[PDB]
């Protein structure tokens, strides 16, 4: 992006800057991933396939597609897109979590393999040995959800804030 | 014995006290509030008993190092909170 | 902390608890009050160093904290005479241990909830008027 005047175009170079935003996503780095699409010129978003693909992992996944996003590991523009769609289902796994404790009552154990696409049903268990969001009750899949006093000290603070501002002289 | 904070008095609470089965509980703290020895209300869509108050009696020596502890504890809390404001208005105290 | 005058009166009776019985003193409240004739001279007596006769917001809370050092001090009291009670170096009062147990009696409770929900509405009020 910097010597652009004196520097000859490489057409061996979208590869690796899709890539790199392939890595952006693969760790959950959104707010930079968009840094870079914007800093990338407006044609390339829509034009190439090497930066499309990445850009439509990413719009995928904030859609909430993750079916499509799991669909699209065969649709590889090149091999070198490797070991970041690994550490980007990883993280797509993350996320399920992350919506599933934030928001849901609770997931027996069929429907949790159902959803979390885990690894074969032996090590289904998998983030549960991991993450362990207090599981075990009734069903060892019963998710445990994870879901009224005076603040008689903070109010107090505050009142004699208001009086304080308004005793002082100025 | 129990504090304002918990006094809700449950039906089974008394039965497991003083053997009687719930259904005259509702007479024994009726007479107990006839008499005068315990002011309050009994709420029993839920089955419960709202002392707010008792006889006071003559304790013994356990009972009133019982309630030095809570006196303690009373103090504990009281000066935290005079502290706390003292600190917080240093300046518009006259 | 409290008034200069401590009033007593001389009692002797037959202790209803069966006590042996001797001729001692009992509390009488005591409170200052003065004439006018009288208040015109402490007012002109004091004027030099006199609290101003209203509420400035600073003295206001002036009186809150004096007030928790009151209470402060009559709890220590209280702990102090009870400690004694209790290791032996003073004999029970029946009295008093009435009047504690119906002050512990009397203490209120505010976890309750339809004491909360009353306590936001009535503070939210309050501070639509600030």
């Amino acid at each position: 992006f910097d010597y652009k005047e004196q520097l000859p175009e490489s057409a061996y170079m979208h590869q690796l800057l899709g890539l790199n935003l392939l890595f952006l996503l693969s760790q959950n780095r959104v707010a930079e991933f968009h840094t870079e699409l914007e800093r990338l010129p407006a044609k390339d978003i829509q034009t190439n396939v090497y930066i499309k693909h990445p850009v439509s992992l990413e719009q995928y996944l904030m859609e909430g597609s993750y079916n499509k996003v799991f669909l699209a590991k065969g649709n590889i523009p090149a091999e070198s897109y490797t070991f970041f769609i690994d550490i980007l289902l990883d993280t797509i796994r993350d996320e399920i979590a992350g919506c599933i404790e934030k928001a849901y009552e609770k997931i027996l154990f069929t429907e949790a393999t159902r959803i979390l696409f885990f690894n074969t049903p032996k090590k289904m268990t998998d983030y549960a040995k991991k993450r362990g969001w207090v599981l075990g009750p009734n069903n060892y899949y019963s998710f445990a959800s994870q879901q009224t006093t005076i603040p008689s000290t903070e109010l107090a603070k505050q009142v004699i804030e208001y009086a304080r501002q308004l005793e002082m002289i100025v | 014995t129990r504090p304002a904070n918990h006094r809700q008095l449950t039906f089974e609470e008394i039965a497991k006290s003083a053997k009687i089965t719930v259904n005259e509980v509702e007479l024994l703290v009726m007479k107990a509030l006839s008499v005068g020895l315990v002011k309050g209300s009994i709420d029993e869509v839920d089955k419960r008993v709202h002392m707010t108050w008792v006889q006071p009696r003559v304790l013994d020596l356990q009972q009133i190092k019982g309630m030095k502890d809570r006196l303690e504890f009373w103090c504990t809390d009281v000066k935290s909170m005079e502290m706390l404001v003292e600190h917080q208005a240093h300046d518009i105290l006259t | 902390l409290g008034l200069p005058t401590e009033a007593y009166i001389s009692v002797e009776e037959v202790h209803d608890d069966g006590t042996p019985t001797s001729k001692t003193f009992e509390h009488v409240t005591s409170e200052i009050g003065a004439e006018e004739a009288e208040e015109v001279g402490v007012e002109h007596l004091l004027r030099d160093i006199k609290d101003t006769t209203v509420g400035t917001l600073s003295q206001r809370i002036t009186n809150q904290v004096h007030g928790l050092k009151g209470l402060n001090s009559k709890l220590l009291d209280i702990r102090s005479y009870l400690e004694k009670v209790a290791t032996g170096k003073l004999p029970i009062n029946h009295q008093i241990i009435y009047q504690l147990q119906d002050v512990f009696n009397l203490l209120p409770d505010v976890s309750l909830q339809e004491f909360v929900k009353a306590f936001y509405l009535k503070t939210n009020d309050q501070m639509v008027v600030v």
